């Protein structure tokens, strides 16, 4: 994640292992249980679409939701760039470029670049963006997991 | 196990089977447009015929949570 | 919630998982047990109204009682703002707007918004205010729970 | 399990009914006040005959805690 | 591992013993499952070849595959040697040495030397080298260990 | 349940019996003059006989540790 450190600067930190466990533990326990998104909302305070991608890379089981949440993802990544399009000319060399759906789901970006878009004056929040696709995918799987 | 032994029972819940496939999909390293193929492809052809039977109804262009509610009483 | 710093100014930090896991498990171990009140309120020092809908939302089970409390505080909201009218003319530009009973609830307001109101000079103690209402909600299941 | 198909037992404390249907209602995700209409309406339709002859006789403007204290011999 | 201290500079800082375990009892539980995979590569976030020695080194059971891991690991090394040459002439008095297979698969460098490489200007992430090795390695197994 | 309902058994030590009482006590909100009211009333009246006897000879002015160290071996 990228936290505060004491100095006053947004700088990157690893994410802990206890953490890791306890992601894995809530989905062991709960599986697609509502709990589950407050839990996982937490849980992802001040979290990279990198370890978002590893958050969901972890998973083991449930494989049938794993790729109806791809594919939600994908098509809200989808719907990004359509929403989006790319902006006008070359990009400036004082300048940063715009994000597609593929750099918020983390793919096409690197971390250094994660860090340069939200750290960076005025902040682009892709964290907040992809969380949206993983509860509103959460919802869909919620929905459909209802017996 | 190889993808192509992954089937369905004949009593087996085909949600079982969706979640076996998408699992050893899981250990399937190709190329996406393959693993697309084998998406609407194998899924489908190994299916037990009551499903098999209801999926040919949904026709093309289904998604998955109206596959996973349409053979849900078989 | 929000801490102290070194430095010597109030800033928000995150809560902690284990302090998150003690919370869930005091409510699995002892329900609606009073040992639950002095606990709460001990483990909401420092807490924001944020904070406690998300100590709230991520109950699961007793869900009689959860709506019960939900449903006394939007009633000790909705005393709020009968109680505090709203303030004569437009808002100052060089100060900040009067809270309501859902900006104390957490719900209308933002973290940025929840800090203003608590770090400024005066203070006020929109934590406090909820804190009482969630004692209060937490009486009436109490004395509604004893068989 | 959908909403309609949350009923009370013929010998099932309201209590633990009342507990099911916020729990379902958890799982709906309608606008508020058709999650009222549900509130008032289906909660007390698929209440047993014995609570349900009781709660009838609350009127109208009841609240939960009332409710719950209403039908706890039955 | 080598992190970033307080200060502003990178410095060594030994590994915890519940990361340790938490490596052991993966491996435990998922033996050769895919998720192994997300899993050892954030518990070697900025990790050495040296630790990457340890953590291997430290496995019990699964001799099969801890044999062709390592005899993979030789010919990613070997294979190292051979794409890249020795360079032209003696080593600069001014300079430090270009790393070999063995010195990436941690065996032939020391500790201050994995330090040399990685924290001078430019940097060369030998770790990275190495990790990918291990995760072409892991593909192989979790290929074969396939039932 | 209400702290009337609360009452020593005919074999059950006072001791255990005066838990129950500051537990169900330690649920009530009121006044701390009517809970002082309801500590030397209901406390020896739902009192059992054996002990009840016992706690009359006591008179006025007892306090805790000599009635539980009184009725010990009732």
């Amino acid at each position: 994640p990228i936290v505060q450190n004491l100095q006053g600067q947004m700088v990157h930190q690893a994410i802990s292992p206890r953490t890791l466990n306890a992601w894995v533990k809530v989905v062991e326990e709960k599986a697609f249980s509502p709990e589950v998104i407050p839990m996982f909302s937490a849980l992802s305070e001040g979290a990279t679409p990198q370890d978002l991608n590893t958050m969901l890379n972890t998973v083991g089981g449930h494989q049938a939701a794993m790729q109806m949440l791809k594919e939600t993802i994908n098509e809200e990544a989808a719907e990004w760039d359509r929403l989006h399009p790319v902006h006008a000319g070359p990009i400036a060399p004082g300048q940063m470029r715009e994000p597609r759906g593929s750099d918020i789901a983390g793919t096409t970006s690197t971390l250094q670049e994660q860090i340069g878009w939200m750290t960076h004056n005025p902040p682009i929040p892709v964290g907040e963006i992809y969380k949206r696709w993983i509860i509103l995918g959460l919802n869909k799987i919620v929905r459909m997991y209802s017996p | 196990t190889s993808i192509l032994d992954i089937r369905q029972g004949p009593k087996e819940p085909f949600r079982d089977y969706v979640d076996r496939f998408y699992k050893t999909l899981r250990a399937e390293q190709a190329s996406q447009e393959v693993k697309n193929w084998m998406t609407e492809t194998l899924l489908v052809q190994n299916a037990n015929p009551d499903c098999k039977t209801i999926l040919k109804a949904l026709g093309p262009g289904a998604t998955l949570e109206e596959m996973m509610t349409a053979c849900q009483g078989v």
